[PDB]
């Protein structure tokens, strides 16, 4: 069940930045 | 940490503290990967320079923590090893060359929102990911400054060219490493530091929404320096030592 | 500046 964050990804909400991240894989 | 953030809570849950029990201090970071298993940089437990070889009985592991110095009642689960097992190739020699080591929980952890794994690389994630320019993102609670954050901290950094990283030091650099930060000129800063060392450097698959430990925060000249980066010990180059002790 | 742990935990 690894990497999906129970208060983040398991409910669907973003963390501040992680869009800077995916943004960056072009 | 350096030029980082505070984390939000839950933002990390695979964030685990090396914590020395007598005197009771933080030693590093790590990464939960399993209800039993830990990683971190081998360096935590063996440098024979300084006189440190900490065993099993020395430790505790600290998972699901926000605060640095605070005992989180009901939050945070401390536990004590079964067992340690260090890369048997590790160079503390000459250039922490496969700086990664294996930590057996005397007992399993049980998940929950703060309490949670990371993923391990397959050959295909980090093929995409493993690329100059694609930002991963490192937590710790290490020094603010080449200075102690009250709570867990974040950085968001580039992995960089492999000819700049050599270019950066005097340092014999091997294939099991890989260095990120920002160039002098993109004027952007950040970076682990003390304390931080054995922690993640993880990033975000835009195929299945995962988090995945790329990196273990491995080594660095200073803190935050200018032309100088972190390395970091590449997780999937050493995928099978660690699939290997797992299984056996 | 750590605060104390519980004796269970040593």
């Amino acid at each position: 069940d690894c990497g999906l964050r129970p208060l983040f990804e398991k409910k669907s909400l973003e963390d501040k930045t992680e869009r800077e991240l995916l943004e960056s894989y072009i | 940490i350096v030029e980082g953030s505070d984390a939000e809570i839950g933002m990390s849950p695979w964030q685990v503290m090396l914590f020395r029990k007598s005197p009771q201090e933080l030693l590093c970071g790590a990464s939960l990967i399993s209800d039993r298993w830990v990683l971190t940089a081998a360096h935590c437990l063996l440098y024979p320079p300084w006189d440190k070889n900490f065993t099993e009985n020395d430790l505790l592991v600290r998972i699901g923590k926000h605060s640095r110095t605070r005992y989180e009642r009901n939050i945070e689960k401390i536990s004590m090893l079964e067992k340690i097992y260090i890369h048997p190739r590790y160079n503390w020699r000459e250039n922490l060359d496969r700086d990664i080591a294996l930590m057996k929980l005397k007992k399993p952890v049980a998940f929950s929102d703060y309490i949670h794994p990371v993923c391990l690389p397959d050959r295909e994630t980090a093929a995409s990911l493993l690329q100059a320019g694609y930002k991963g993102r490192v937590t710790g609670w290490g020094n603010l400054k080449e200075g102690q954050p009250s709570v867990l901290q974040v950085v968001n950094l580039p992995i960089v060219e492999r000819p700049v990283c050599k270019d950066s030091t005097r340092i014999r650099i091997t294939d099991n490493m890989f260095c990120a930060g920002y160039k002098p000129d993109e004027g952007k800063r950040g970076d682990a530091c003390e304390g931080d060392s054995g922690g993640p450097f993880v990033m975000k698959s835009p195929f299945n929404n995962r988090w995945y430990q790329m990196g273990i925060v491995s080594w660095g000249e200073g803190c935050d320096r200018d032309g100088k980066y972190g390395f970091y010990t590449h997780v999937f180059r050493l995928k099978k030592w660690i699939q290997k002790v797992i299984d056996q | 500046d750590f605060e104390e742990i519980p004796g269970e935990y040593l």
